[PDB]
């Protein structure tokens, strides 16, 4: 079992638990009106991260294993960047990297204007 | 010539590979028969062991009754492939080999009034597993079992060919063993159960004792010398303080070092063997003959009587007891 | 009467089309799956996978193939299964499996009459299991089996367990020499590609490893050396010859140690908790080599100094190896 | 209905010649490569080379394929690959590759109705991967695979990356214990050979060697067994028998961390960095003993130049040691 | 003239039954072989095995496949062995076997007019040898290669060397590193079993071990560690720590080498020639170890009674030693 | 399409593949090349090595002429699969392997005058025997020879498609050689007669040589600086008795390490390398300086001028010796 902690622009994700089965973890924003919406992912280990087109260049991902935590950077925000956000952990074979059905762990929302 | 083949092409004419003899109305019984021609390695480390047999069973199939000049028909292998057989698998076998050179190690025999013979050669790889508390001083029961895959008791049942000692027979020069002996085979055959239902299995046990020959000249002797070395110690003068102390600590290093060295072809159980013990009392008697010389160092400039009278004792005391340690481990050990 | 059973056998398979699924263009076929763990051979550190052999069982209904007026459950030849439709089932996880042929297959087709096929085979299976070494050898393990759909998405086939949480059966006539397995779980959910939706089945066993092995091959032989190694200090400090050896021996037996014992793991880039014990040996028995090179070296003018000295040494060494060991086994357990 | 999707394929394979490429006689099919890594299994040194397991999806459209009136996708079951075109993709860096063949053969073949083919296969491949070790263990490795096609030249094929950028997917699957992935690169290109010109795509990741484990095991000892070689320095010239102690098991220290560590590699020509640290560090011991020898030979007859000498290494020998430490860290790092 | 070879073999495979072996219902067909040795590789005593490269071209006759009209001996493409008949031979001692398949089946069948087959395989065989490791490295070996037919029994077949003791080609050009291959020998035999009398042939050689490696190896450092033991004798009584350090040195390195040497060879229960020596060795630098503890017993009170016992050991243990060397060599050679 | 579907089964209608064109009438001429995409590593433990080729083959054969649209049929190598073609084998091959991902990697190219192109990827393992009496300073000479293997040279004869020096061709970064360099390769044909007949053998030879450095780094420089740290004992006083004892027993330990271990990679020859004279010399030279220690120590207390006059004569005469030593060994191991 893993518990995902949000706080915070800067949004920190900071996991605990059994972080080693679920080593990636996602970002993701629902809007008001649209299905949730794939923004980023981060590696626990590897550190490799990668994004959606709508966000690249502009959001930035970062992991530190110190204390378990990954950090989504936002910067030159726009307007249509107002949704609700979530965090969530990736099983190891759990597919694509796209979907959210995939992720199992979700955080607690989070809304950012 | 022309003959026989007319005689082939009408018993496979409309024959139905399909289907067991006997479906529908009875059950098919199988006689079978294993000649070892050679027994193979056993690997501890893996826990199995290799076996290269001749494989036989016989049948009855009403089908291919036939009429002519022979009574017995004796046929390239590949109308083994024409007709049923049964698909009979080992139940703890690993990965077998069915050799293809120079072609397929089959034969196949049809008697005019339906019996089939069909022999395969065959090298399996079978799990044994062993419990290893007596080594180097263990006996192992190595079975080897077999029985139908998809036909169930009601469809296809086993027999021994003759009686069951008799039909697994272990050819007089095949014996790959370099560490093993093997001192006969039990043969038996029961029923399993599973959740598709109920098979007839039959069993084949191997009896296996370890030679020691080699555990004495590689671990017994080297540890005995290290344990009479120490003892040694015991008789040079009390001056000679740096003589004792190296004494006392290249024992310690020589059982070390043998202590490590004894597990390297074993695999990696949880428990003791008696290696293991024979090993942890040899290291006990070195420390313990260290751990008496610096007693006897201790008070050698302040009781220097006390000292002399502790060495006189000690020099008895620690081969007696290495003695008795001895015949008790051997007695224990070797008549069990 | 083998000639109906010919008959009938012959007509089912009368225009069979192999590359359709049953219900090809309708409703998802189900497939209910069970297992028999036979054994589970190897566990590997090294190479982060483990041995499985088992019998693999497939049940499905395929319509084409009920038949009448014989009341018997028809198990057929295994080659059959070439003229058949099944289903594509696949292992994730896996590295190199294959079906065991000898005799012949290891497979086995039964035919219901009212059309249900049961698909047996005999796979044995290297799968991956990545390891947190973290704790090795005192760690936890958890390895999995990943059975999944290749070609046919959900709108076409379902995975469900037969017998729920009965459908595996065996693990508890397993035995391990490292390991033993405290639990299993088994799981049925949808995983989705780019190529879209797939049901997936997991197998899954929690390994916890024996300790019992390592106190006796590695903890053991260190703790004994680093108990050799305070008898210098009840040596008189004039025997220097005795004394260097001691220290040149207990430092070539350390490394000795250390080579043998590394030289059976991967090479992780992380501190593990036997080299953890194992460097803090090599830490004491290096200071006592360097504490008797200072008091060979003040003996000289400051006997007494060096014989308080060493005096003092005969307790602290002691003290402070239990003091480690006690924080090293709060630590780990 | 079945029967009417029977009848459609059989109408699509009759009179279809496998011999032939699509539009043959005409211009060049277009082949869209996709690749979903799914591990990296092992990368070797000694071997000069690394196993990777991926799913390699092909995209074409062959216009004899096309059907009409079922507005579906007919995935079709494997085998029925062995009865149509494929292209004749190879790797030309691979030395042994298998599709998994459990349950069955791990492919998949999905038809559209305008007559495209999605043909897709699991494969395993150990692919070479030549390493310059000159900076080892601070390397940076290269590894690529290089898919082309065997037969047809770019007159009659071409090779793309389906989604450019997003052709290669599952990087961040890559799990290896020694190394980091920092890049990957699709390249499309063509290659001449004697028998005419080839469509070539090219994927390389790029991989960044931790160096945790080398500075743990390796360059520690070194440095403070040059460390504890100099403590000679600072010991009277009297004591010759705990000096030529040092100086001798500095040596042999030395000269057995070197045997027993670096009989782990290729058998290269060349020097890696870890290699000239440790002839490094052997020297200044080595010198640090020749210099001791020295001083014991001259100090019976210039007591003050022996001090003298004695007194310069002191500073000489760290200051050195500091200088060669700076100029390795700052040509390797 | 094709068209009519075309006819000619199309007429023989008409109505040929490869089900029936020539002369079926009749006497035994007659078939000669011969082997042409390419190379002998790896000899293991580790696995008990060595591995044979060969030609193995069997001769017979089959009265169906005679034609006329036709001058020339037809050489035909190997895959018509696939519809001609071919004797069922097989290595009884082979543990895996193998046809090279690069680039062809390495496969020649060569038809004659007066319908004899010459049909020819190039084979590789690893085949089992059981050693008598008792006298090793002075051992000499006899490895065989038994051939045999499967199903026919001595009434359907029966074979022989064909060309007598000439059968065999390729023997004296063989090249072994740690072999020399005395002789081969040609047998023809029956064999009984359960189900009938077969035809057996026997190919063995005598292989003899070289053994200047092992003299090199493993002797001359067992020499030099137990003249190294005299040295002791030759140091000054009261430098106690000198000799007991040299004594105990010897010991443990002969033990160390003994540890090292028979681990390298499978775990035999019985003792082997080397073994014996490194055994002497050992015990001959123990009984100096002990002589020089009796000397430190009794060194006090009666030191010239010492001296005595060194001086006559100066003699007596190169004399004992050089009768030990003269007694093993004398019985090994 | 259709022009092309008729055209190729009409090629087919009655083609027997069983015969090689012009059976009968003249000899079959097969033109030949190879193009080396990586020279794999090489073993000498195995006496093998490992090659990666395209190997290119080319006749004639008049059953396949046609009149159409296009002038050569670049066809699916399943085509392959139902002509002739020629047998060719590697005479000195071990195990091979024909690539077969993701499709046979073959090729197949027909001209309308009749003329095919038949193209392969192969792994091949071949044997290399090796003479290494000059190791490490050694060179080789490895052959691959292949051949038709059951037609005679009456019936099928193998040419080099262009000048056999620019019929084999080698990538420039396709070496995957670690300790050697390639530094050329020949190209020969002959004729190789054997029980059944004469055959035509097209043979390349490789030149390769050992690069030094590794065994530079790994033994030669460990082993001159035990040397001459062995020597550095003669300059201590003759009152460090312990401290001369311990130079003499380590150094001694040091050379019997090196000595065991070197040899670790080499194949059990039944004879002496360059490296294995080099480390005897090596351990003459450090156990003639601990006995010259050991005569020192014996006169010392009662001749000491003699030792002092021995020590003297030995500082200067032993490295003197093994410069001299060197300077042979390498004059004649480098001039080769
Ligand atoms: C080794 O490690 C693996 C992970 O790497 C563990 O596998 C996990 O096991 C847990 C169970 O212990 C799984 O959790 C369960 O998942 C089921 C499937 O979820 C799918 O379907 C539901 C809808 O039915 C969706 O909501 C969901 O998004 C998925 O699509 C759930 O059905 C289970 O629900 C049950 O529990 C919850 C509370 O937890 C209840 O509310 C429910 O009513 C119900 O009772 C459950 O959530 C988890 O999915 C597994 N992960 C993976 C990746 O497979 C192994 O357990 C572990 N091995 C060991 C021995 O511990
Ligand atoms: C591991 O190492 C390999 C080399 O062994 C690296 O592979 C090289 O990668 C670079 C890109 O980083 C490649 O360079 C690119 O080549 C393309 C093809 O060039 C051929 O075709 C064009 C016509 O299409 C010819 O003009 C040319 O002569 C070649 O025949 C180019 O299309 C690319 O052009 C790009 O840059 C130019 C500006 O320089 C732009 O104008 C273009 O729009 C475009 O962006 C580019 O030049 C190189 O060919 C690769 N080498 C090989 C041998 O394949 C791997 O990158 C490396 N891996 C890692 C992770 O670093
Ligand atoms: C490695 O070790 C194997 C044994 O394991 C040796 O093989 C033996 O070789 C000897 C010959 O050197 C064989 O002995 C010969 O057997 C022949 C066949 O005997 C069978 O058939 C005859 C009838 O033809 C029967 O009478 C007999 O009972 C058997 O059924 C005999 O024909 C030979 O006769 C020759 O010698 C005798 C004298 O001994 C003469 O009287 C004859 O005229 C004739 O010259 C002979 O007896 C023996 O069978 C082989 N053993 C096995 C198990 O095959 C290898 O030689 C050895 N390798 C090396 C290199 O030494
Ligand atoms: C590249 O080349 C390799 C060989 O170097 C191929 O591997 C062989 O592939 C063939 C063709 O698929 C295999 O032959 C087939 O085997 C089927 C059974 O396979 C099982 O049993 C064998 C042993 O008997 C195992 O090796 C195997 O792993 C399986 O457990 C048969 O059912 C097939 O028969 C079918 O075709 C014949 C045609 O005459 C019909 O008569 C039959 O009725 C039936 O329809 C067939 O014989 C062969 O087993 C493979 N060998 C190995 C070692 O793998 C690769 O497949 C090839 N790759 C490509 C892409 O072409």
């Amino acid at each position: 079992q893993v518990q995902l902690v949000e706080s915070g622009l800067r949004l920190s994700c900071a996991a605990s638990g059994h972080t080693f089965n679920y080593p990636i973890m996602g970002w993701f924003r629902q809007a008001p009106g649209k299905e949730r919406e794939f923004v980023g992912a981060i590696s626990w280990s590897g550190g490799s991260t990668s994004y959606a087109d709508s966000v690249k260049d502009r959001f930035t991902i970062s992991r530190d294993n110190a204390k378990n935590t990954v950090y989504l950077e936002m910067n030159n925000l726009k307007p249509e960047d107002t949704a609700v956000y979530y965090c969530a952990a990736k099983g190891r074979y759990s597919g694509g990297l796209y979907y959210p059905t995939n992720y199992d762990y979700w955080g607690q929302g989070t809304q950012v204007t | 010539t022309t003959v026989f083949t007319r005689i082939l092409d009408r018993l496979l004419d409309g024959y139905d590979n399909r289907l067991r003899p006997g479906l529908g109305e009875r059950v098919t019984e199988v006689k079978t028969d294993i000649f070892v021609t050679s027994f193979g390695p056993v690997s501890d480390h893996d826990m199995e062991y290799t076996i290269d047999v001749f494989f036989r069973q016989s049948w009855k199939d009403e089908r291919l009754k036939f009429k002519g000049p022979m009574t017995v028909l004796r046929l390239n292998n590949l109308m083994a492939s024409k007709i049923w057989t049964p698909d009979t698998f080992f139940h703890n076998g690993k990965k077998s080999v069915a050799h293809n050179m120079t072609m397929p190690n089959k034969l196949l025999r049809i008697t005019e009034d339906g019996t089939l013979l069909y022999t395969m050669r065959l090298t399996v790889r079978a799990e044994c597993p062993m419990h290893l508390e007596d080594f180097p001083m263990d006996a192992h029961a190595c079975p080897l079992k077999f029985g139908s895959y998809a036909y169930t008791r009601a469809e296809v049942v086993y027999e021994w060919t003759r009686e069951p000692a008799r039909s697994v027979v272990v050819a007089e020069d095949g014996s790959r063993l370099n560490q093993y002996d093997l001192l006969g085979q039990t043969v038996d055959s029961g029923i399993v159960q599973s959740s598709t239902g109920e098979y007839v299995v039959m069993t084949t046990h191997f009896h296996l004792k370890r030679k020691i020959g080699y555990f004495v000249i590689q671990t017994y002797l080297p540890c005995i010398m290290t344990v009479i070395l120490s003892q040694v110690s015991f008789w040079l003068n009390r001056e000679s303080v740096p003589a004792r102390t190296v004494f006392g600590v290249t024992t310690v290093l020589t059982m070390t070092t043998l202590s490590i060295s004894a597990r390297n072809s074993l695999p990696k159980v949880a428990y003791a063997t008696a290696m293991d013990w024979f090993i942890a009392v040899c290291y006990a008697f070195v420390f313990s003959a260290l751990i008496e010389f610096a007693t006897v160092n201790y008070f050698t400039k302040s009781q220097p009587a006390r000292a002399a009278k502790i060495d006189r004792l000690s020099r008895i005391a620690f081969p007696l007891l290495f003695g008795i340690f001895n015949l008790v481990y051997w007695a224990t050990y070797l008549n069990r | 009467n083998m000639s109906f059973v010919k008959e009938t056998v012959d007509k089912l398979l009368k225009g069979y089309d192999i590359r359709l699924r049953p219900d090809f263009g309708g409703p998802p076929v189900c497939v209910g799956m069970n297992i028999d763990i036979a054994s589970i051979d190897m566990v590997s550190e090294v190479n982060m996978d483990y041995t499985l052999t088992m019998y693999f069982q497939q049940y499905w209904r395929d319509k084409r193939l009920a038949y009448s007026g014989i009341p018997l459950n028809l198990t057929l030849d295994n080659r059959v299964a070439d003229q058949l439709w099944v289903p594509d089932t696949y292992f994730l996880n896996d590295k190199k499996s294959f079906v065991h042929g000898v005799t012949v297959k290891n497979r086995m087709i039964r035919l219901h009459p009212d059309g249900t096929v049961l698909y047996g085979l005999r796979i044995t299976t290297t799968a991956a299991c990545m390891m947190d070494l973290r704790r090795y050898p005192l760690d936890e393990q958890n390895c999995t089996l990943e059975i999944e759909s290749y070609g046919y998405t959900t709108d076409d086939i379902e995975f469900y367990w037969r017998g729920g949480d009965k459908a595996v059966t065996g693990v508890e006539r397993i035995e391990l020499p490292q390991f033993s397995i405290v639990e299993h779980r088994l799981v049925s959910r949808n995983v989705v590609f780019a190529t879209g939706a797939y049901p997936r089945l997991s197998l899954s066993f929690r390994l916890k490893r024996n300790i019992g092995y390592f106190i006796l091959q590695t903890y053991m032989p260190s703790i004994l050396i680093t108990i050799l190694s305070w008898v210098s200090f009840w040596i008189n400090y004039d025997a220097s010859a005795a004394r260097v050896a001691l220290g040149i021996t207990t430092v070539l037996t350390m490394t000795t140690i250390n080579t043998h014992l590394r030289e059976t793991l991967p090479k992780i880039p992380y501190v593990k908790a036997i080299d953890m014990y194992l460097m803090g040996c090599f830490v004491f028995v290096f200071l006592a080599l360097l504490e008797y090179a200072f008091v060979n070296y003040i003996f000289f003018s400051q006997p007494a100094r060096a014989a308080a000295i060493d005096r003092w040494s005969r307790i602290v060494f002691p003290f402070t190896f239990s003091l480690f060991n006690l924080v090293y086994w709060l630590y780990y357990v």
